[PDB]
């Protein structure tokens, strides 16, 4: 939380990545959204939570996988689909 | 930090089993020497209960044997697991080699070495499991060979003498073959070992027989699953045996018991030594019939030698094709005139075939390889 | 030279002059490189219902269903269903045509 | 001869019933990871 | 010579490496000669040969074959590796030669 | 809690395709 914090305030320094944030923003977001909304949204994240959404992504799900170089020992589907999940939690 | 390769046991196990390379495209066959290796399993099995109500006492230990199927529970059918699986023992085996031969694997020599002492060791160690339930047919065979060895000069008496250990039939010579039949596939289990170990070096041979390190995927979970499927349907296959039809393939004059003053009117061994006793009823020699038997099993170790031909399997040989499902055809004759009373016209197709499954071993194949040569542009 | 689109993140990052301001390369022409691509293979065409739950008619809406240049025909159209009762169709007829070969061949030879 | 006939033929259906449920699993389980195999498509792109 | 001809073009269809666009120097078997041969190839050539062999690999793992359109044909079969192997074995007979005398 | 289940369904099947030779099928004529 202290490193994401980090990342939105030390990202919009100067005029050129607070405007590229406006631009984004008003074309993603339908509107820019305050650093101070960033921190309410930022200040209720806790482990429960996070170990919840995180299971609810990343937990038994079939990745996409790409290899450029010396790939040879980079494991099949099989090994990174059964790494997915675990056998008993 | 991992457990698979930090600990030794895990380290083993993954370098020997699941991270080895192995090609993606080796069929079915392949899995044929995995199912040998857990059917040497079932045997041992098998064995620890026939270690439990068995004696080595002549009536007594056919008595013992009928006790086996009757009295104690589950006992019949150890009993014909144990015939049968030396059965499909037989049939895997027999597949093996002829996957062997087929698919060029004989350029590996050591482990062809390990795998013609591994035969013999093994058609000893069913040849004389064969004498111990002791019926008229195992007495008879085991007469047959001891004289057959007997009748070799001054090399045959002590070992007669050993293994007879007395004048005539007594508890010496059935106790000795126990021990020998009890010891011999703890030393086939070590052969198989040495055999994987010097695999293991060398990796495993495609159909193609190509060079596949351009193709290779890891042995978990791809023929893990595979040999698995392949055990249940060698389990499937062996039980379908044993549960319903039990004596299909065992001879049916083996279960009354022996008598040395009658001669039975067929003798006759199993079927996976039938081809061989159709050599011993092909010439009329004794140790020029041994030496015939001893030369037919060990011209598969000299067959590495007769590769002639500059590319490997049979897969992209036509002709060569033709010639080895000659040689299955030739070698099925043999197998069924070993099962057959020596009368004509059994003995003209004995003594033909067997001419003609040595000249399809050991000459004509040199020339069809040199023709496979000149065909493609590369011969001298 | 300032600010470069990059970062994983979507985000303006810091640059140099050659390397923000000029994305292009100082070589002559496209020399001999290996060749790239960047497209899938597969093939793979996803055909969405997007049907009505209600009006209690539902055939001008599997009219829509039926109406599709897929180049499927229509006994495969519907997806899973049509597939396994075809299948099971003409796995039966084969089994029952090899089993009346059968059945005709025992049926020639006498007792 | 055959004491054995009814508790043979016994094990022999619950053999045959259980090969039966078990084989299809064992099948499907080999076809599942050999089809991320099977659908794998390879290209060539020398530089020429 | 046309007995000869059509009854080799009837034996490379039937040999059934073409089938697969194999050309007939990626069938020969990899002793330690044709290893040494191979070796001597240059970058291309061996990239195609490789290329070729893998592709070999997974149509007979499928049990599949390449489309009739696509086979190697008889008269663009190249002996690439044919001259490195003569000379392979022109230099193994010299070292033996020299061994004997 | 499958297995009981298999075993007798499995016997149950085998008595009724093999029905008036067993020796579960005449408990009532001697006991
Ligand atoms: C017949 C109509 C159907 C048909 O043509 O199917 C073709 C189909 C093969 O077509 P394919 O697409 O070329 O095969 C690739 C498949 O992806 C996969 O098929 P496959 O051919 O690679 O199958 C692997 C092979 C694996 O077989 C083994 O591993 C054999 C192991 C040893 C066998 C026993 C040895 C001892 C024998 C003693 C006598 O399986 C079998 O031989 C049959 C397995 C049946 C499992 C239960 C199915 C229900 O055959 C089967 O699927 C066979 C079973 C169904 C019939
Ligand atoms: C029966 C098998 C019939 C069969 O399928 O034969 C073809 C197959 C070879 O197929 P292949 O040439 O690889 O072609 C693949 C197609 N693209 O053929 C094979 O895979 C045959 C491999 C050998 C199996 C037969 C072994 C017979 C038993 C020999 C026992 C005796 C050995 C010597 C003992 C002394
Ligand atoms: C010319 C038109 C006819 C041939 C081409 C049409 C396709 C034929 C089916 C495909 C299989 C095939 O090509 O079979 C050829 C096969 C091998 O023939 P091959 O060994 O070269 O020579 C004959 C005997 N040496 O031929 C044979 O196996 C036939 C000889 C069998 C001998 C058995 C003893
Ligand atoms: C051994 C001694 C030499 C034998 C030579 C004859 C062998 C049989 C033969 O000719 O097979 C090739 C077959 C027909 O030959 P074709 O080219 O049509 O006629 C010219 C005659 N050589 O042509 C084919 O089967 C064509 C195969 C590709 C299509
Ligand atoms: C070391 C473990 C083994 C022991 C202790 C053992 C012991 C026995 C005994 C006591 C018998 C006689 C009882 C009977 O016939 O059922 C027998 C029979 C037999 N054994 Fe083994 N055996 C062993 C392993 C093997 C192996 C590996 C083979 C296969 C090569 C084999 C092949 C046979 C055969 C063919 C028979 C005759 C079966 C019959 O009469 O139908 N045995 N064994
Ligand atoms: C005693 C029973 C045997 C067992 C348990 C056994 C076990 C094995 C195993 C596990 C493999 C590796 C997997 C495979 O390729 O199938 C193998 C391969 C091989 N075996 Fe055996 N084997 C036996 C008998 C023989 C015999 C008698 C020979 C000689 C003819 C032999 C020669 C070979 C060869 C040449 C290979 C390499 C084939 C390949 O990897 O492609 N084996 N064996």
């Amino acid at each position: 939380k202290n490193i994401l914090r980090n990342a939105l305030v030390s990202h919009l320094d100067g005029t050129t990545p607070v405007c590229e944030d406006i631009g984004r923003s008003l074309l993603t977001y339908g509107r820019r959204i305050p650093l101070a909304e960033w921190e309410s949204r930022i200040q209720e994240v806790d482990a429960q939570m996070l170990r919840d959404i995180c299971s609810k992504y990343f937990y038994d799900q079939c990745p996409a996988v790409a290899g450029y170089g010396p790939i040879e020992q980079l494991p099949d589907y099989n090994r990174i689909r059964s790494g997915m999940f675990w056998l008993r939690f | 930090t991992n457990m698979r390769k930090t600990h030794p046991l895990f380290k083993i196990i993954n370098h020997s089993f699941i991270d080895l390379p192995a090609p993606s495209n080796i069929s079915s066959w392949w899995n044929f020497g995995s199912l040998l290796g857990v059917c040497l399993m079932v045997q041992i099995i098998t064995g620890l209960f026939l270690a439990m109500h068995y004696t080595s006492d002549t009536m007594t230990a056919f008595s013992s044997v009928t006790h086996i199927c009757r009295d104690v529970n589950y006992g019949w059918l150890i009993r014909y697991m144990h015939a049968n699986g030396a059965s499909m023992f037989f049939i895997c085996l027999f597949l093996h080699v002829g996957r062997g031969l087929y698919y060029g694997s004989y350029t590996f020599m050591e482990t062809w070495n390990i795998g013609v002492l591994l035969l013999f060791a093994v058609m000893a160690t069913a040849f004389m499991g064969y004498v111990l339930p002791w019926g008229q047919m195992s007495f008879w065979g085991a007469t047959v060979i001891t004289n057959l060895l007997s009748a070799i000069p001054y090399i045959g008496t002590t070992l007669v003498e050993w293994i007879w250990g007395g004048f005539s039939v007594d508890k010496a010579t059935l106790t000795r073959f126990f021990a020998f039949h009890f010891i011999l596939p703890f030393i086939i289990a070590a052969l198989a070992i040495v055999h994987l170990l010097f695999l293991h070096e060398t990796g495993s041979n495609n159909p193609t027989g190509l060079n596949s390190d351009a193709d290779k995927i890891p042995f978990h979970p791809y023929y893990t699953i595979k040999d698995i499927l392949g055990i249940l349907i060698m389990f499937l296959i062996l039980m379908t045996l044993v549960l319903f039809f039990p004596d299909m393939l065992g001879d049916p004059d083996n279960y009354m018991p022996a008598n040395p003053l009658n001669t039975p009117p067929h003798i006759k061994p199993e079927w996976y030594f039938l081809f061989a006793y159709a050599i011993l009823r092909s010439i009329p020699n004794k140790l020029g019939g041994v030496l015939a038997l001893i030369l037919s099993i060990l011209i598969l170790a000299l067959m590495p030698f007769l590769h002639t031909s500059k590319q490997r399997s049979l897969m992209f040989r036509p002709i060569t094709q033709i010639l080895y499902w000659i040689l299955v055809a030739n070698l099925l004759i043999l197998t069924w005139i070993g099962g057959q009373p020596v009368e004509h016209p059994f003995i003209i197709i004995g003594q033909l075939a067997s001419i003609s499954y040595f000249s399809i071993i050991l000459i004509l194949m040199p020339i069809s390889g040199i023709i496979e040569d000149k065909m493609l542009k590369l011969y001298p | 030279m300032y600010y470069k689109f990059s970062s994983f993140t979507q985000k303006l990052a810091g640059a140099w002059a050659s390397e923000a301001y000029t994305p292009q390369g100082l070589k002559p022409v496209s020399t001999e490189a290996p060749p790239i691509i960047f497209a899938t293979p597969t093939k793979l065409t996803s055909s969405v219902t997007a049907y009505d739950y209600s009006g209690k008619n539902k055939v001008p809406e599997l009219q829509k269903f039926f109406q599709k240049a897929d180049g499927v025909p229509i006994h495969l159209k519907r997806g899973l269903p049509d597939q396994m009762l075809y299948r099971t169709t003409m796995a039966l007829t084969l089994g029952g045509t090899i089993y009346c070969l059968i059945a005709l061949y025992m049926a020639s030879q006498p007792r | 001869s055959e004491p054995e006939h009814d508790h043979r033929k016994r094990m022999g259906l619950k053999m045959l019933l259980m090969m039966g449920l078990l084989l299809p699993l064992t099948y499907a389980m080999k076809r599942h990871k050999w089809s991320v195999l099977k659908s794998r498509k390879l290209a060539y792109r020398p530089p020429k | 010579s046309k007995w000869l001809d059509g009854f080799r073009k009837w034996y490379y269809n039937a040999a059934g490496f073409n089938k697969l666009g194999l050309m007939r120097d990626d069938t020969l078997h990899e002793t330690e000669d044709v290893k040494e041969a191979i070796r001597r190839l240059p970058e291309d050539l061996y990239n195609d040969r490789m290329f070729r062999i893998k592709r070999a690999l997974d149509l007979t793992m499928r049990h599949q074959i390449l489309p009739k359109d696509q086979w190697t044909k008889y008269e663009e079969d190249k002996f690439y590796l044919e001259p490195y192997l003569k000379e392979v074995i022109r230099e193994r007979k010299e070292r033996e030669e020299w061994a004997k005398k | 809690f499958f297995e009981r289940a298999f075993d007798q369904g499995a016997d149950a099947i085998y008595e009724h395709i093999n029905e008036g030779k067993l020796w579960k099928h005449i408990k009532h004529k001697y006991e």
